[PDB]
């Protein structure tokens, strides 16, 4: 089935191998279905990011078309551009922007945001929310090491190989997709679900930047999914630190009847998101900046 | 505190 697999990818990525016009391949990171590169455009000197993905290694062969479904299909200024796809041997790449500033991540374990840049966070990723679940896309994957920076603080979504499409004639998903922390409650219960996954997840990722981790992460992952799956939403432990505005918001994330959650394009009009600062205020967060 | 998918 695997010499299958490729053949049928072959038929929508690019034709041709990369390497042909890119140099200096380092890796500068990983996932679960593969590993990130920065590479050179030899004739430019122009940096790109490569994912490059075994089709050998998939928990799921099949997401692997979401990146060649939403590269086609769902482009937009606060989500990551990816420029080409290719089959090299039996590894999909896929050639993106280079976000040069790095992941959330690298902030919310170093540093502590302030509000302004919380909610500066929340506003890109809401933007970008409101217009993919417009489109029926439910990202299935918000953490801080989805969301990337560029050197002057502006903030982008990435990595939609978890995602999944909804529509009239398939409003709710069903799939156990998504990494056990930040995964929704329903989800986890294995309801069928929608886009509403994702204001979840946000509402687990304003926990990272408050906290510096998600809720029982201290917990191997099987029991963390218990307990989001069992109990009252879970509290910041820094609480009493935030101010009563973004306690309100984080109220409306984390509730856990679905229905009940506020929608990304309600959330785009919370008061919380009025202390949103500019790209600039993000800018010394930064490890080339700390 | 593991963060990959599943």
């Amino acid at each position: 089935s695997h010499e299958q697999f490729r053949a049928a990818l072959q038929l929508v990525v690019d034709p041709g191998d990369p390497r042909s016009y890119l140099d200096n391949f380092i890796k500068i990171g990983e996932g679960s279905t593969g590993i990130v590169c920065i590479a050179t455009v030899r004739s430019s000197g122009k940096l790109v990011a490569v994912k490059k993905m075994d089709l050998r290694k998939q928990q799921r062969r099949e997401l692997l078309f979401n990146e060649v479904v939403i590269m086609r299909d769902y482009q937009h200024e606060n989500v990551v551009e990816m420029y080409n796809s290719y089959l090299v041997g039996d590894e999909l790449w896929v050639v993106m922007e280079f976000l040069e500033g790095g992941a959330l991540t690298d902030i919310v374990t170093h540093t502590r945001m302030n509000e302004e840049q919380i909610a500066a966070v929340c506003l890109a990723v809401l933007q970008a929310l409101s217009v993919l679940h417009a489109q029926g896309v439910i990202h299935r994957n918000i953490k801080s090491d989805s969301i990337l920076l560029t050197h002057d603080g502006r903030v982008k979504l990435s990595d939609f190989g978890f995602c999944a499409q909804v529509s009239k004639e398939v409003p709710r998903r069903k799939e156990l997709v998504g990494t056990p922390y930040w995964m929704a409650p329903e989800l986890i219960s294995r309801l069928p679900y929608g886009p509403e996954v994702d204001i979840w997840s946000l509402g687990i990722m304003v926990i990272e930047m408050v906290d510096g981790e998600p809720p029982y992460f201290n917990e191997p992952p099987l029991k963390a999914m218990k307990m989001i799956r069992d109990n009252l939403p879970p509290r910041l432990k820094n609480l009493h630190k935030v101010s009563p505005s973004l306690k309100g918001f984080l109220d409306r994330l984390l509730v856990r009847d679905p229905a009940q959650r506020a929608t990304a394009a309600e959330l785009l009009k919370h008061p919380f998101l009025a202390k949103a600062g500019p790209p600039a205020s993000i800018v010394p967060l930064m490890r080339q900046n700390r | 505190r593991a963060r990959y998918e599943m």
